[PDB]
RNA sequence: CGAAUGCUGACAUAAGUAACGAUAAAGCGGGUGAAAAGCCCGCUCGCCGGAAGACCAAGGGUUCCUGUCCAACGUUAAUCG
RNA sequence: AAUGAUGGCCAGGCUGUCUCCACCCGAGACUCAGUGAAAUUGAACUCGCUGUGAAGAUGCAGUGUACCCGCGGCAAGACGG
RNA sequence: ACCGCCCAAGAGUUCAUAUCGACGGCGGUGUUUGGCACCUCGAUGUCGGCUCAUCACAUCCUGGGGCUGAAGUAGGUCCCAAGGGUAUGGCUGUUCGCCAUUUAAAGUGGUACGCGAGCUGGGUUUAGAACGUCGUGAGACAGUUCGGUCCCUAUCUGCCGUGGGCGCUGGAGAACUGAGGGGGGCUGCUCCUAGUACGAGAGGACCGGAGUGGACGCAUCACUGGUGUUCGGGUUGUCAUGCCAAUGGCACUGCCCGGUAGCUAAAUGCGGAAGAGAUAAGUGCUGAAAGCAUCUAAGCACGAAACUUGCCCCGAGAUGAGUUCUCCCUGACCCUUUAAGGGUCCUGAAGGAACGUUGAAGACGACGACGUUGAUAGGCCGGGUGUGUAAGGACGACCUUCGG
């Protein structure tokens, strides 16, 4: 284990934001459009988190004007440039698989504004 | 440029500057050693016998002690011949550097694969499944028919039969290059070498050119 | 990821809400094809006064499959439901005139450049 | 297929695997010695040794916990009170393994396991 | 699902040829009373690693 | 008397293999013993509870109790029944 | 009309029925101990390939190949039972 | 019977073999419909589907190559060439068949019309009952519809993996050769050189530079998931546990919200090759024989995925026991059917072995690490997977004059 330990001890991200399983999340993932680069939003909640270091995860659940295109990010892949928080969530458990089918008028959860 | 093989440290996904993902093999190779002359002169065919690694003082047995005593060398984990390619040519006893993969652009992997014992035939060869219902008579995984009738009536040699497979030497050649650290003696490669993790697998510059 | 008779929603203004996978294009045995795959399928319904009628048959230019879409870091933007956008026989392009909902940038090559002109998404 | 796993099967049911180690849990505290099958004793170590790491902690939860498995608050009262000072400063090694033959009843490999200090 | 012809006498031995038993012969001799005891096993007097454990 | 898928008696053979009669579960101290997993006492477990509990009828023929024995029987051992 | 563990077809819901299978828990299969079977059986030191023949060869002619003996599996053949 | 071919009416606008052919002629194979009854009636289980195959080549695409009434294109025909590849649905038991739509393309044939000690039974030859018809009936129909029992614990051959034994003329530990064997030989597509060649024009290049398939085989958690009854929290009642606090059980883990590390593919790398030889078809060189001449008879060039190398791997029990490196070591007696001889007194070296703590090695074996010194395994100090806000103390306020 002490082999890659120094290898990738220098490849995990540098300044990741605040979330919970159910905190609102948006991974600005630099994607291919035309001939220039820009940032495009993917704002959502975490339903599923992986505290695994570089190969870990922090989950974003958007709503794509009715049908989303769902994303399993790498927090520590530089393809995730950064995260900018709009609000965190109030969660109990570890994995918010419920965040999906929960929609429209009730789809909300309050802010865990503490 | 002979190949250099290591202990299958483990593996990683190597992260880059512009969104590049490199899940690479992780392997250990110490300063290698060629330990004998093989050629016309003493055998008529040319080869370079090489041991690498170390052994605990008490366990270097006198003749092998003498083998290394006659060698006058530290113990290494095993002596390998590199067949001399008319530019390849060594003699007993040298402790080696790794620069021999300066460019390569592709190397090998050959060694004991993951332990499996009797693997199932469904896995060894990608056979098919029968249906799981509508009267299946206890045949959810059998291989099915194998051969013919009163005509030749014998089983052709080589027929792909289920059984133990893997957990053994496995040549993996013509393999793209990703990265190394000579200063650390790792080998980190897009694509991960066979065998059990921690294994040695023959990594050699490409023989498919 | 559209296979024989795949449940199919429609992203377009043609009226047909109905399509169903029956033949993939581009090479024999082509199994799991989606994203930007074109395949042979048949229409099973339309809107009352649409440009297609019950029974008309055509292929597909996909924009959604329950399998979502991979991206440079191994990351994926994943589809919730299998909703799609058909194609002409000769002129290609979805037989319709107004399309809605997620497509895939993997359909971006100036051949489906027609749609990429004015979409709400991708 | 057993890369990297821990535990055992031992012709025994999990809840009973759970339980069947239970009674010992406080038990061998009570007399400190048995004959036993070494693999079970071996595991009994793994059964007891890991459990013995319990032997270092006294507060409310464990009082339930030591009662929690093996279903008893007897032996728990014992350790709470008595054995604590015994192994004050050892990085483990609280029991010791001694081979003693084969159960005459079944040819099984006999084994005495006892607390490194033992001393009921 | 049966033999079709009755096997010979001589074969039966060879099939029985590897099943021959193996002797221990590796006796260990203790340092206290010298009672022969299996290496790594408490003596019949319950001794191993030299000391009187248990006590029976 | 070699042969009749003859008959009666004895011994092979596959094999030291399958199988060991419900997936409700056991654990430790103490007693005896020539010799404890299976017996006795003790302390723990778990399962049944319109029954795996208590009592009639028919049928059954000493199996009920006490002492005493370990040849065979008990799908293994047996101080036990 | 009502009815049907009745015959035939078409909608809704559903989901490992399938493209295409992955992992996990239980009872056997494997090693040690004890006890301990059946169908079957001219005799056998019991290889492949062409050809010939009460006309589809382990056992014939010519011809290639192959150190002695186990253990876990598989089921083409022995006109297998 | 099929295919093959021999003749030359004739056709074909020309031209009997561009591509067809009268009437007649001579073959080949043994697959269709047939004949004969030599073996099986003290048992050789029938149609079709499913999994797995394999070779022949009278060549489907690809490859080559020639010719062509073959401009590019797309054909027609003849010779070579057998490395690789070779659709998804609806309709009916169906094979057959038909049809819908794709693709380079959906080749033809043998193997007990392959394959039931590997699966099924819908069809076809049992008992029930029906209609039409046929006879006085009993019942028949080779006319049609509904229902209906399938056994094998593998001795030998064989085949896939995996060990013990013995020899290789002293013993021991290393590195070996490479006789010989086995897996791979796809390409589609699209972009540039070239709307250029052709071709009026269209449309359409030759040989060459760029990009993508899809299938397929090797590799690995290293994404992405999944999973994970030992990692957590919330819950229905209750067994009950000196009663408020906590149990454990039980309820399919009681139901439900999650999930390590590993293991894994829908996730991610990888490869088809480059190279040489020989050619082949067939064509190309010179060559007289037959003053010419010619691919032929003597002396000269090419030619496919077809064969010897190039690639991988296996591999000296190759009994032809191949090759080099080590090092262990060189005891006193006799005796005869006196020598490659049997037996009596010292010596056990390399090493090995055994029992012990063990692993990505595993059915066992076998292998690996390691044997106190033992980092071998656990145990004690630093890590932080995954769950997801325990339980318990206290606190005050919360409720009345304040909290507005």
């Amino acid at each position: 284990s002490n082999i890659i330990k120094q290898l990738e001890q220098e490849q995990m991200k540098q300044d990741v934001p605040s979330f919970r399983p159910g905190d609102t999340v948006e991974v600005k993932v630099w994607v291919v459009e035309g001939s220039k680069k820009r940032l495009q939003a993917f704002e959502g909640v975490v339903i599923a988190i992986r505290n695994r270091g570089l190969h870990s995860a922090f989950t974003v659940r958007k709503i794509s004007n009715g049908e989303g295109v769902e994303r399993v990010f790498q927090t520590h892949s530089p393809v995730v440039d950064s995260i900018s928080v709009k609000r965190r969530g109030a969660v109990r458990k570890a994995k918010l698989y419920y965040l999906r089918e929960r929609t429209g008028k009730a789809a909300r959860i309050k802010e865990r504004l503490n | 440029m002979i190949g250099l093989v290591g202990k299958k440290v483990g593996m990683t996904r190597i992260f880059t500057e512009d969104g590049v993902s490199i899940p690479v093999t992780v392997i250990e190779v110490e300063a290698n050693r060629v330990t004998q002359v093989k050629d016309l002169a003493n055998d008529g065919y040319r080869a370079i016998q090489v041991t690498t690694g170390a052994k605990k003082a008490n366990r270097v047995t006198k003749p092998e002690a003498g083998h290394f005593a006659k060698a006058g060398v530290e113990a290494g984990r095993g002596l390998w011949e590199f067949r001399l390619a008319e530019g390849e040519e060594f003699t007993v006893g040298q402790s080696i550097s790794v620069e021999l993969f300066a460019d390569v652009k592709k190397v090998d992997v050959t060694g004991t694969s993951k332990g499996k014992g009797f693997a199932g035939t469904v896995k060894r060869w990608n056979f098919r499944t029968q249906d799981a219902t509508h009267g299946n008579s206890l045949s959810h995984r059998v291989p099915g028919s194998i051969g013919q009738n009163q005509t030749p009536g014998k089983v052709f040699k080589g027929k792909k039969m289920a059984g133990q497979m893997g957990n053994e030497r496995v040549t993996v050649q013509s393999l793209d290059v990703v990265r190394v650290d000579a200063e650390r003696n790792l080998l980190l490669v897009k694509g991960a070498v066979p065998g059990a993790t921690g294994s040695d697998l023959i990594v050699k510059p490409a023989v498919k050119a | 990821m559209i296979q024989e008779q795949t449940m199919l929603n429609v992203a377009d203004n043609s009226g047909a809400r109905r399509v169903m996978c029956i033949k993939v294009l581009g090479g024999s045995h082509r199994r799991y094809a989606g994203v930007g795959d074109i395949i042979k399928i048949t229409i099973k319904e339309a809107i009352p006064r649409g440009k297609v009628k019950k029974g008309d048959v055509l292929k597909a230019v996909v924009v959604r499959t329950k399998k979502g879409v991979r991206r440079p870091d191994g990351s994926v933007i994943r589809f919730d439901g299998n909703a799609c956008v058909l194609l002409n026989n000769n002129s290609e392009q979805p037989i319709g005139t107004r399309i809605f909902g997620p497509v895939t940038r993997e359909l971006r090559s100036e051949k489906f450049m027609k749609i990429i002109s004015l979409a709400p998404e991708v | 297929m057993r890369h990297r796993k821990s535990g055992r099967q031992l012709n025994r049911n999990s809840s009973h695997r759970q339980a069947m180690f239970r009674n010992m849990a406080g038990s061998l505290v009570r007399h400190e010695i048995i004959k036993t099958t070494l693999p079970k004793a071996k595991e009994l170590r793994r059964v007891v040794e890991p459990l013995i790491t319990l032997a270092k902690t006294d507060s409310v939860a464990n009082r339930r916990l030591a009662f929690a498995r093996t279903r008893d608050n007897e032996i728990v009262a014992k350790l709470f009170n008595e054995l604590g000072p015994r192994f004050a400063s050892r990085a483990g090694g609280y029991t010791r393994i001694l081979k003693c033959g084969f159960r005459a009843g079944d040819n099984a490999p006999m084994a005495y396991i006892e607390l490194v200090d033992r001393s009921e | 699902a049966v033999q079709q012809n009755k096997p010979t006498r001589s074969k039966r031995g060879m099939r029985r040829s590897h099943d021959a038993l193996t002797a221990v012969t590796s006796l260990s001799v203790d340092k206290t009373s010298g009672e022969k005891h299996l290496r790594h096993h408490i003596t019949a007097d319950g001794y191993y690693r030299g000391r009187k454990v248990i006590a029976k």
